[PDB]
């Protein structure tokens, strides 16, 4: 709806915003989303992971 | 002086349910707290372990 400048959320985390120059809505997503796991065989064993 | 003795039998099948396990979860502090903020990350590091 009009008269809106920010996009809120249930957790009060911004996700959308209106560009004041192009008058169109954008989207915000954190640079890191997924989870990363690393498997190692031990320090003495080797260093490859 | 009396006694009761059964003369017939029946076969019955019953069910029983027992939980064995639940879901597994993980939590990241640097993302749940101080989401995308270098100053807040430094403050959290200063806070302690
Ligand atoms: C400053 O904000 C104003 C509104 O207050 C914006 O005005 C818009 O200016 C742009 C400049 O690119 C105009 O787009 C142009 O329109 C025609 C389409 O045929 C053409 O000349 C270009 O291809 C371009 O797309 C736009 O029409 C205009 N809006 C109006 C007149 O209602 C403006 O975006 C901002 N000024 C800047 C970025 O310099
Ligand atoms: C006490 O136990 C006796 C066996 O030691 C049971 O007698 C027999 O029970 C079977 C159960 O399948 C009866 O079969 C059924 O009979 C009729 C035939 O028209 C029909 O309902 C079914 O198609 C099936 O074949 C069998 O007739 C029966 N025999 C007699 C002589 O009654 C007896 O049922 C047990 N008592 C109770 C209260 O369950
Ligand atoms: C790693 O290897 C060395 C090689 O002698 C051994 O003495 C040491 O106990 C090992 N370290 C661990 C933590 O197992």
């Amino acid at each position: 709806q009009p008269f809106q400048q920010f996009g809120r959320d249930s957790s009060d985390f911004t996700d959308s915003v209106k560009d004041p120059k192009t008058l169109e809505i954008l989207d915000i997503t954190p640079c890191s989303y997924g989870g990363v796991s690393v498997i190692t065989p031990g320090t003495n064993t080797s260093d490859a992971v | 002086n009396s006694i009761a003795i059964p003369t017939n039998f029946s076969i019955s099948v019953t069910t029983e349910v027992l939980p064995v396990s639940m879901t597994k979860t993980s939590v990241d502090c640097n993302m749940y707290i101080c989401g995308d903020s270098t100053e807040c990350s430094s403050l959290l590091l200063q806070y302690g372990s």
